């Protein structure tokens, strides 16, 4: 039992009840990513269009 | 006053947001057309329930929100709703051709054809905002939109907003509703290139929502707007705090700051009681000693696991309706010496109570009952971990066979980022174990 | 909106084809002109996916329908949904292709392949978001063997991120007595293993069979076989028809039944089977539908699926029943016969339910499954192939096209590798 | 039919339950990774249930309570008796134990054993691995030995004093069997056994492990003795209970059982908020092998529980049939007199 941090208003009320104490990648490095993967759709079309070619 | 931009990405984001901006508007009392007769302050204002709508010269209460899809279904529903006029069509976002179930369409393929147009659009509502505070992202884990476009989006935010929280509800995907064999890869995936970028993350298992609307309000087959009614009901105690005058999680730092020391530890397990029947004629309406005591039966949580099985790194009450200090105080005195709730050495064995005495709305004709007083329980506990264990055991059987992977590196991707993913997934369950377990 | 346009080539592809927009139009409440005389607004809302609008609330098939022989298509015409279709679209040369691939492929069906394109394009061009086509065909004949998979790879070259479905007629010694139609359907199931997304395999030893055991039809008919192909085509497009969450789409679809590129070789099965102008009256319940459409005897490919294991499947149900009912009788199906699902592929069974049924029926199922069972229906091509190409059997027919030997035996090599293939995720376990 | 998955091969007992199973002709066995099971005969170590009681249209069912090798390892238990406001020092069943690590008790033992040796009070401590096991009068020996074997052990008060049974004046532990199921309903198994020493129990010399060690596996290696007196040095309820009668002029009822039932129930009644599985979204139950020494005033003493119980030959077939009437039968029913005593609590 210890209530500590009791703010109350109209809407409401709120506290703290205490039992026991104790004891990112850049814009650049996105696209790089982003246009490998377009490069590997187009390489893999582009093969298909070569295999269909023969 | 600190503005909040909510983000719906993919269907279920999308039909997720109606659920809530239909029950915002009821709770505010924002009729239909956005007109709230209780604002005396015509044009703006800084009252609590601005953070998440802005105002028109004419009086309309418009959300601060962006609807995005790879899909125009879902969205035309938004469009030619119920409410329609609430929403500027700018604010409406569709492509024609969605992911198909396929992380990779929704990251890479479809995704960088409209990223630049969604985040141009994000920022025609941050102009508005005279201090933004952060965003709240809706989404699925088993959706290709859902998965991919979100993970891509969240990394844009990080970049073009540094300093902005960045707060998630994400769907967790249950095979009752599930509609993809290859969920548990999108779900990995997103989960993965989002960690870094994801502030905090409310996960909501499908299986648990399905399961209390079976078991609570007796619906032989839930539909996704029985589970849509009842999800709605946790976000908006969640975010109640936000949109009302308060103390305990008035900002989305208070969020990180109350429920997450340990930054990828960031999922909070929610539980909320009571669910009751409309259809019940009479029912006993439960005290507070009862639904506190109801958040620590795992029937009511929003994810399936067992927290006697870890330990409490946070724990947080949301009260709302008829209750007093008092009453919260004897509630959880009691429990302490029945259930068993061990948090780890380094935090303190506490509770952070919010009470907001106007009680939960309900939308007319619905499935929910009102009741008296509810409480939805936030703790961050190491037991949700399971969520993850479940998930990555699905992905390994799968993956040791290569099972659908085809369409995956068909859309651009390496099966280097799956076993890099599942990796991080490897990292993330173990540091779970680490914080929870001695033996 | 999402839509797929149809092609029908050969004599049995614009049979089952005919008989495909017979049975989805009277589905959809579109009579012989072209006219919406439907009570329900879900007969409309996703009408576009096979159906262009016209001048006056006029809907037309976007259908074409292609052969190396006048005499189907002058059928078509004179038959009841003949008038229905696009003038234009009727795409059919003056000497066949004699039920010879090399014809079909080569020589006769590219000189018409050109014709047929021009029509694509069309349809193609007029598509808010084309989702990809749809073929019927037989690989038995000349024309629907041969030219559907010139077509087919045609088409890919012009549209190779759309997707590729197909209903494959796959021939039996009990309906044609055509020697040479092994080699036939080893040519084309060669193609289709490289250039189509999804195969519907309707295996004509299934379809007599279930006619003369099941409806006990002493004397089948080709309209008695054509009734179950009618039937299992109507269910298994059902869910891309109507409003639903799930396949609603030809690559959602790929994406939950297709777990390797080349298994793309579905089993489709239909409850109840029924006999062509016969009355059901009592309706099947729900465990009924279920038991029947996982029994061997409701299987339209000539596979036992207990010889095998469902890689994936997707169920279909079909009128007014308890959604709380097929949930609980599709779990017990899986939980009392888990041994024939592969362990290593989670929730692999989907199940759609559609309050709409099909003519006929208060209430039915259709049944779409990737079994390594199917392998059986390649073995007994292969094995009727190789009785032939050993002694160099009827080789002449097809060497004076231009073809040479070695086309059979990479035909052959190519699916004797996708039954081992079959073989080799049968045999795979969780560890 | 229900299906069932066997993940422990080693595991003798529920080797017999598959068989028994399977022979009802209602049960049908899956491959171990199949996750479409009704029950569960789950591995020793590292047993999934997190996974457990997500599959739809299943009731799942293991044999196991997860939380319950609180009781089952040896430091555990010491921790728990300690910790544990229900057991408390009002515990007078459970021998002087302190956990010792090569959050240490090290420091209090010597506190407690000094006392002893100026009170010149048996100074006789017993060191257990969570063979393995040294008994010395000496402190210095037993803290060496731990520090030299590197894992965390337990200094246990050595029962000096035990009830020696005659002719052969011998030291016993008795194994009771135990079954907690998914209502967690406490049954007692009424056949117990007497796992005895063949060696008479010498006072002086305490490196004669025979003697002072009482387990089936030392006594048929090491034992000059072995089956002289009963078979596989195995005695039954029925025998000790007239032995008891017959020499000190009490049941095994009155003198022993009591004690027993109220240390079983003590033990798994603290437990049960903790490993309870009564509002989960799957069902336990486990089988318990739960060993006990008797003092020559014939005071029950709780030596350890067994999570992983090996059944008596001669009983294996009775209690089995016991687990498959009483845990398994009784979530999943078959289609068209009690073996074990039900220790009522609430
Ligand atoms: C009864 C009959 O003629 O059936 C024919 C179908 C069978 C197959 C087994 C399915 N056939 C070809 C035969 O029975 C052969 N026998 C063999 O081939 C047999 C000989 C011994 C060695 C083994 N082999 C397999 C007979 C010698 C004919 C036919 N079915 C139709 C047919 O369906 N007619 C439809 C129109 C049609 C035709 C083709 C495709 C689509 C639609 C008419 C009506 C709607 C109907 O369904 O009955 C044939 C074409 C002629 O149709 C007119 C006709 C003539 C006589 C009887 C019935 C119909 S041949
Ligand atoms: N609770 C809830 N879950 C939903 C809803 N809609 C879909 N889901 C779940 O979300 C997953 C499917 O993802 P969706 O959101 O439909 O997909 P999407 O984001 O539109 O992406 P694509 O269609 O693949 O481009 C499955 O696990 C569904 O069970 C909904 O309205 N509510
Ligand atoms: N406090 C004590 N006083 C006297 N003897 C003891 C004792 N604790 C254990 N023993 C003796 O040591 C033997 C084995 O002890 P213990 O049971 O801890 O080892 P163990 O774990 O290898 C066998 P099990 O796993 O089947 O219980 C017992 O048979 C008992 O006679
Ligand atoms: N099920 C069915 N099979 C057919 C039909 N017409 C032909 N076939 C079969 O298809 C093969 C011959 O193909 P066909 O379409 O006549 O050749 P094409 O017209 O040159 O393509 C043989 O195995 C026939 O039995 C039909 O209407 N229905
Ligand atoms: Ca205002
Ligand atoms: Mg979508
Ligand atoms: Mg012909």
């Amino acid at each position: 039992m210890e209530v500590i941090e009791l703010n109350k208003c109209t809407s409401g009320q709120s506290f703290e009840v205490i039992l026991k104490p104790p004891s990112d990648p850049s814009l650049e490095e996105i696209q790089k990513k982003l246009e490998a993967a377009e490069e590997r759709r187009k390489y893999q079309e582009a093969e298909l269009l070569k295999h269909l070619a023969e | 006053m600190r503005e909040c931009i909510s983000i719906h990405v993919g269907q279920a984001g999308v039909q997720i947001g109606n659920a809530c901006w239909e029950l915002y508007c009821l709770e505010h009392g924002i009729q239909p057309d956005g007109q709230m007769p209780s604002d005396k302050t015509i044009g703006g204002g800084d009252d609590s329930f601005n953070t998440f709508f802005s105002e028109t010269g004419a009086g309309k209460h418009v959300p601060r929100a962006v609807f995005v899809d790879l899909e125009p279904t879902v969205i035309d529903e938004v469009r030619t709703g119920t409410y329609r006029q609430l929403f500027h069509p700018e604010q409406l976002i569709t492509g024609k051709e969605d992911a198909a179930n396929n992380y990779a369409r929704g990251h890479y393929t479809i995704g960088k054809e409209i990223i630049d147009l969604v985040l141009d659009r994000i920022r025609k509502l941050a102009d508005q905002c005279t201090g933004l505070q952060g965003f709240l992202v809706f989404h699925s884990f088993g959706g290709g939109t859902g998965s991919g476009f979100t993970s891509l989006l969240m990394e844009r935010l990080s970049v073009d907003y540094g300093k902005k929280s960045k707060l998630e509800f994400s769907i967790y995907p249950a095979p009752q509703v599930s509609t993809a064999v290859v969920e548990p890869y999108n779900s990995i995936l997103t989960t993965h290139t989002t960690l870094e970028h994801s502030d905090c993350a409310f996960m909501v298992d499908n299986e648990a929502i399905y399961d209390i609307c079976r078991r609570n309000l007796d619906i032989e087959r839930p539909t996704y707007t029985n589970l849509n009614r009842l999800i709605s009901q946790i976000v908006s105690s969640i975010t109640a705090s936000l949109r009302f005058d308060g103390a305990l999680n008035v900002d989305l730092t208070e969020f990180q700051t109350n429920l997450v020391p340990y930054p990828r530890i960031h999922f909070p397990l929610a539980t909320y009681a009571p669910v009751i029947s409309a259809e019940k004629a009479y029912h006993e309406q439960l005290s507070v000693a009862e639904i506190t005591n109801a958040c620590f039966e795992p029937a009511n949580q929003m994810v399936k696991c067992d927290p006697r099985h870890g330990k409490y790194m946070a724990c947080c009450l949301l009260y709302r309706g008829d209750v007093v200090p008092k009453d919260v105080n004897a509630a959880i005195a009691t429990i302490k010496t029945k259930r068993s709730i061990q948090f780890v050495d380094w935090c303190p064995t506490g509770f952070k109570v919010g009470i907001n005495y106007q009680p939960p709305t309900v939308v007319p004709g619905g499935d929910l009952a009102k009741v008296q007083r509810a409480v939805c329980m936030l703790s961050n506990t190491t037991a949700i971990a399971e969520a993850w264990a479940r998930l990555d055991h699905k992905f390994d059987l799968m993956y040791a066979k290569r099972a659908f992977v085809h369409w995956y590196v068909g859309e651009g991707m390496e099966e280097g980022e799956f076993s890099e993913a599942r990796e991080d997934m490897a990292a993330l369950e173990k540091d779970y174990e680490e914080v929870g377990v001695d033996s | 909106m999402r839509e797929i346009v149809h092609i029908q080539a050969g004599q049995c592809g614009n049979q089952i084809g005919a008989k495909f927009w017979e049975v989805i139009s009277d589905e959809h409440g579109i009579d012989p002109t072209g006219s919406y005389h439907g009570d329900s607004d879900l007969q409309l809302e996703r009408i576009n996916v096979y159906y262009n609008e016209a001048a006056g609330n006029k809907y037309v098939p976007r259908a074409i329908l292609v052969d190396l022989e006048p005499g189907t298509m002058d059928s078509v015409r004179s038959g009841p949904f003949g008038q229905i279709f696009r003038p234009d679209n009727f795409v059919f040369g003056q000497s066949g292709a004699g039920n010879n691939w090399a014809k079909g492929h080569y020589t006769e069906g590219a000189e018409l392949v050109d014709s047929v394109l021009d029509v694509v394009r069309k349809e193609s061009e007029s598509c808010d978001c084309l989702q990809g086509f749809q073929l019927t065909h037989s690989l038995g004949g000349g024309t629907g063997s041969g030219m559907g998979t010139l077509l087919i790879s045609k088409i890919r070259e012009e549209y190779p991120d759309r997707i590729m479905n197909t209903f494959s007629v796959v021939p039996s010694p009990k309906v044609s007595d055509t020697v040479v139609e092994p080699y036939n359907a080893t040519l084309s199931v060669h193609q289709l293993v490289e250039n189509t997304d999804e195969t519907y395999c309707i295996d004509n030893e299934a379809l007599y069979d279930i006619c003369f055991r099941t409806l006990k039809l002493t004397t089948p008919t080709y309209g008695d076989l054509n009734h179950l192909v009618s039937a299992t085509m109507s269910g298994v497009t059902t869910c891309l028809r109507f409003p639903g969450q799930l396949n609603a789409d030809l690559r959602k679809l790929a994406v939950n039944m297709v777990p390797f590129p080349r298994l793309h070789f579905f089993m489709p099965g239909f409850a109840p089977l029924t006999s062509r102008g016969s009355q059901q009256y009592r309706a099947l319940t729900v465990p009924e539908l279920t038991q029947q459409m996982f029994d061997a005897k409701n299987m339209m490919a000539a596979c036992d699926p207990r010889h095998g294991r469902y890689l994936t499947v997707a169920a279909v149900f079909r009128g007014r029943m308890s959604m709380k009912e097929v949930d609980e009788q599709m779990l017990n199906v899986q939980n009392k016969n888990s041994s024939y699902f592969v362990e290593w592929i989670p929730n692999n069974v989907k199940t759609a339910v559609c309050d709409i049924p099909p003519r006929g029926l208060k209430m039915s199922a259709t049944f779409i499954g990737n079994s390594t069972a199917i392998q059986e229906l390649f073995k007994r091509i292969s094995e009727q192939f190789t009785a032939m190409f050993r002694r160099k059997a009827f080789l002449h027919w097809y060497t004076g096209e231009g073809m040479d030997e070695m086309e059979f035996t990479e035909a052959e090599s190519n699916m004797n590798d996708l039954v081992s293939e079959y073989q080799q995720y049968q045999d795979a376990t969780a560890d | 039919m229900y299906t069932f998955v066997v993940r422990d091969e080693n595991s003798s007992v529920y080797a017999e339950v598959s068989r028994l199973l399977l022979a009802t002709g209602q049960w049908k066995r899956l491959r171990k990774d199949n996750p479409r099971f009704n029950l569960m005969l789950g591995e020793r170590n590292r047993l999934p249930f997190g996974r457990l009681g997500h599959e739809p249209g299943l009731v799942q069912l293991v044999n196991y309570y997860r939380g319950a090798d609180k009781l089952c390892r040896k430091a555990s238990l010491v921790k728990l008796i300690k910790t544990s406001p229900e057991l408390s020092e009002s515990c007078t069943w459970f021998p002087e134990s302190y956990v010792i690590y090569p959050t240490d008790e090290r420091e209090v033992f010597l506190a407690a054993y000094n006392r002893r040796r100026e009170g010149r009070e048996g100074n006789v401590w017993i060191a257990k691995s969570s063979e393995g096991i040294l008994i010395s009068s000496e402190a210095s020996e037993l803290l060496d030995f731990i520090d030299e074997q590197g894992q965390v052990h337990v200094i246990q008060k050595y029962l000096e004093k035990p009830l020696l049974l005659e002719p052969g004046h011998r030291k016993f532990d008795i194994r009771s069997w135990v079954l907690v199921d998914h209502l967690y309903n406490i049954y007692l198994y009424r056949e117990g056994v007497l796992r005895t020493s063949s060696e008479p129990y010498n006072s002086a010399n305490f490196q004669d492990k025979t003697c002072h060690l009482t387990n089936h596996c030392i006594q048929k290696e090491y034992s000059k003795n072995y089956g002289r007196y009963e078979e596989g040095n195995e005695m039954f309820f029925e025998e000790f209970n007239q032995y008891l009668m017959d020499a000190l002029n009490t049941t095994l009822e009155n003198s022993i059982l009591l004690q027993i039932k109220h240390i079983i129930r003590s033990c798994l009644m603290c437990i049960e908020p903790a490993i309870s599985t009564k509002h989960l979204h799957y069902q336990s139950f486990q089988l318990f092998g739960f060993d006990f020494m008797v003092d020559e005033e014939l005071k029950v003493w709780l030596i350890e529980v067994n999570g992983a119980p090996a059944c008596a030959q001669k009983l294996y077939a009775e209690l089995c049939q016991g687990i498959v009437d009483v845990a398994i039968s009784s979530v999943f029913p078959l289609a068209d007199t009690s073996i074990f005593i039900k220790l009522h609590h609430h």
